[PDB]
């Protein structure tokens, strides 16, 4: 199609200032039960639609994570992905940024943008990654 | 769900697994025809309503299926169903509602997938790139991966315990004709077999199959009529979809498996110590074994122990996947939940020869799930709890 | 099947239908929460289970429709249900019967399906994947028209007396905005459209579209919990499955559909006289107008003549596809079951503004079956039966 | 690599080795006498016991349709039919011929020729009926 597919994901998620400021994820607060979470329509809890935006930590902490050496279709291998949890207590999917056997569980992680497929026109989609601190 | 009357399991069918020429309509057909032949119908139209699972072969696989029987027709209201990997189960329980409520007093339930015979892309096998997951690069046995590293990371267990999880239950099938692959394999081989997602090697997952499963189920006053001289009854059967959230979760336990296990329990008035034979859903070596834990076999952390104990195989506490389980049969998606019950009745009843497991059990549980999007542990979980139904 | 205790229709929900670049989840999401709005439900704890039909999507498409709703979990077993075209009417007929025998006070039937976002345009559908008719080049237009070329031979009828039901069911939709297509159409250019399957013209062919519909069931005591001011009674819900052989039947009859409505009839003591709309499968224009005769609205040998009698349009004996049919929608597989009784609630309810069928309706009958097997007309039939459940 | 089917189907289709003409096999059960394509088990009483019945050659076209839109990657246009045979048994098969040219009831005959490709891209030969002299 010559209309494009996307480059990016997601801007709902992963907020990219346009004054060149740091990006970070942010989450959306059920304003009528308290309810963090990614955004939504409607809260799951308790189906209102009425939230705040919050602005999600960048630092984050494997919990685990796992080296994929046969994965997705199109994808170069070896890549590595993770549950990532943020100190709000949300839990985020991601992949990480580095080598095969480098990773534990529990390690302090960083967000990070970066390639995480290609598209339909064979061009990159630009989404969220986390890294190694040091 | 609770059964608002008795309802027992007459004759069972099933196939051999494996890769088959015959389609899922013939091999239906035959695992059918078995159920109805064990459970002594000499008037087919005794059958008065057919559920059949199935996950990707075609809409309307039960027809397709009793179409050969010659049982189509205005006496045979014929649905079928999916929850991936339920499917089977879920049509078992449609049959046992049926019955339960008195909407009939004979039912049938199907289960029967044939993949090998069939171009799959292997995008018919994960979900789209709008789920969260996948567009950031998820494969199902990363997934699993994801939950063995953790309860590594947790227990101290290795690759070699996770391995032991497909030498035991290929050793269950060593016997089994249905089974696919059976027999003595060493844990060097599960080890040293390739990597898919670190700490999952191939050995460790199960494979595509086909095959299919039957089961009548019927009143008590059925099983009295049809002459059934081992009926099986059903103590309780329960269906769950899987909660949704995005909150960190404990991926070494399961919420959905806890949950309905527990109803389960509580619904049969049967606990977790009781139950000596069980299938479950074995997709993954580690799958396996963090379910001792989900299901209440042993307490939080001890399914490391419980293995290496011989908790779960013969002289154990409970034999886990005796047929040989997934990583035995591979795995039919619309077949494997109807085939669990199967091979449980047929050990229940002793009929299964030298993978019999002695002393005879009574008490069996079968459990699959099924699908599972970002933020779900599983789309769905289908168990049953089956207990001998004959006096002495 | 005969119910057990009274089973009525709180709100229901249905999607515009067309081509639509959302997904089936997200379509069924949509129905489904205007069915709980309908019904005064504003929790997600209050739906007590869940069956939803699907055709190709998916393998767990209710799983998928209620995840973002947090409806999922251990008090909500949701199953998904397939017979090809009559997936939407089996998903509400599912949850009726947990109603009427008492399984659930409150349930939700949904159909949804997404066809254009997964296939290319340019072709028909085929028979079923593993068919015997497939094989040799099998579309389902061609099935069709193999009827009207029939009918036309014993009859002579001409494709111009065909183009009729166009003409009628687009009228129907003018005013209706959920429908693809609708408006004045005259003969000439249904039956100057291209040729699809002759004498099956583009126009005369339902479209393949997506769309959904939800239908939210429960006891009388739960109507009146709810606040529920028009409930709509289920008179009756026939399902069968179709007569297979390789005989030469009669395909201008239809065997099932006349064995499914007279069964209908009988269970719910209404006669098709009684009937004061239908919404059928008219897939096709010779559909509509054979089923006038199965369904017994009229004598053999009269449909032509009822038709051209106005007998099927307003004012007549019963207005035959008020929402416009699958000529006006398009036939999303899984959708298309639900939506017709969706809609004959809202006629029923005097809701349907430029479309509202005078005199209000008092009774509504829905018919769907499910296509592609060999030797059957029709895999499957699902017949609802439903009437004014409100006092005055 | 293994190929793809280049014949369709000998449980129907019988070709002699010997060049006599093909025709159409039925079967019939030999405990009830019933007539029908090839089975496991008789739909009508469940026998295993069958014997091979070559059925007629020659049947009436009871319906068709000219096909304009096919299925996915079938070359278009072309025809099929519900052909009846003497022995009342009906068969589900592509005609040979043009568009806009046969009629219901039109007696035509069996005749061997390609249906669709295979996945090798070569055709599949298979049964079909034509117009008679
Ligand atoms: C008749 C049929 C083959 C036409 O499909 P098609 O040739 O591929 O047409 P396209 O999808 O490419 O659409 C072409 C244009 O015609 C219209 N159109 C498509 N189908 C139409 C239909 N059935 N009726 C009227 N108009 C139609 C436009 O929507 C479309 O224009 P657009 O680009 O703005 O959307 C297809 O509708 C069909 O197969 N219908 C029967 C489906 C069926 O068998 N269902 C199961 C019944 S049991
Ligand atoms: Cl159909
Ligand atoms: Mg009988
Ligand atoms: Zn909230
Ligand atoms: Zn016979």
């Amino acid at each position: 199609e010559k209309e494009p597919d996307i480059t990016f994901f997601h801007p709902d998620i992963l907020e990219v200032p346009k004054d060149g400021g740091l990006p970070y994820l942010k989450g959306y607060r059920c304003k009528k039960c308290g309810q963090l979470d990614f955004k939504t329509e409607m809260c799951t809890n308790c189906w209102s639609e009425e939230f705040e935006m919050v602005p999600l930590s960048r630092r984050g902490k494997v919990y685990s994570f796992s080296d994929i050496y046969i994965g997705q279709q199109g994808l170069a291998t070896p890549y590595i992905f993770a549950y990532v949890d943020l100190p709000e207590n949300l839990r985020v999917f991601a992949q990480l940024e580095g080598e095969v056997d480098t990773y534990r569980c529990d390690e302090e992680v960083e967000l990070t943008l970066g390639p995480i497929r290609m598209n339909n026109d064979n061009l990159p989609i630009i989404s969220y990654k986390f890294k190694k601190i040091a | 769900m609770k059964l608002q009357r008795e309802v027992y399991i007459a004759g069972v069918g099933e196939t051999k697994f494996g890769k088959h020429t015959v389609d899922f309509d013939v091999l239906g057909r035959e695992a059918a025809l078995q159920a109805m032949n064990g459970s002594n119908i000499d008037r087919p139209d005794m059958i008065q309503s057919a559920y059949v699972g199935n996950g990707m072969n075609d809409m309307t696989t039960g027809q397709a299926v009793f179409r050969g029987l010659g049982m189509c027709g205005p006496n045979l209201p014929i649905i079928n169903v999916q929850s991936a990997c339920s499917a089977g189960a879920m049509a078992v329980f449609c049959a046992i509602k049926d019955v339960a409520t008195g909407v009939t007093d004979l039912s049938i339930g199907v289960g029967t997938e044939n993949h090998t015979m069939h171009r799959q892309s292997g995008a018919a096998f994960s979900a789209a790139r709008s789920d969260i997951e996948t567009m950031h690069g998820a494969v199902m046995t990363g997934k699993y991966a994801m939950r063995a590293t953790r309860y590594m990371h947790e227990t101290g267990a290795t690759i070699e315990d996770l391995a032991m999880i497909t030498v035991k239950n290929r050793k269950h099938a060593t016997h089994n004709p249905y089974a696919w692959f059976k027999g003595a394999i060493t844990v060097e081989e599960v080890v040293n077999s390739r990597m898919v997602a670190y700490p999952m090697t191939l050995q460790q997952c199960c494979g595509i199959a086909d095959g299919a499963a039957a089961v009548v189920v019927g009143s008590k006053e059925m099983m009295k009529k049809l002459g059934i001289a081992k009926p099986v009854k059903v103590a309780g059967v329960v269906v769950e979809s899987g909660p949704y959230h995005n909150r960190p979760r404990d991926i070494t336990g399961d919420d959905i498996t806890e949950t309905t296990s527990e109803k389960l329990y509580e619904e049969s008035g049967i606990g977790p110590k009781e139950v000596n034979i069980l299938e479950l859903h074995d997709a993954f070596t580690i799958a396996e074994l963090l379910y001792y834990e989900c299901m209440g076999l042993c307490k939080k952390g001890d399914g490391l122990k419980f293995l290496r104990d011989g908790q779960s195989t013969y002289g154990g506490q409970c034999v886990v996947s005796p047929r040989g389980g997934l990583l035995s049969y591979g795995h039919p998606i619309g077949a494997s939940g109807a085939a669990q019950i199967a091979q449980n009745v047929k050990q229940l009843r002793g009929e299964c020869g030298g993978y019999q497991v002695g002393p005879t059990p009574k008490v069996a549980m079968s459990h699959v799930t099924g699908g599972g999007l970002s933020g779900t542990e599983h789309a769905a979980c289908t168990m049953h709890m089956l207990v001998k139904g004959w006096g002495s």
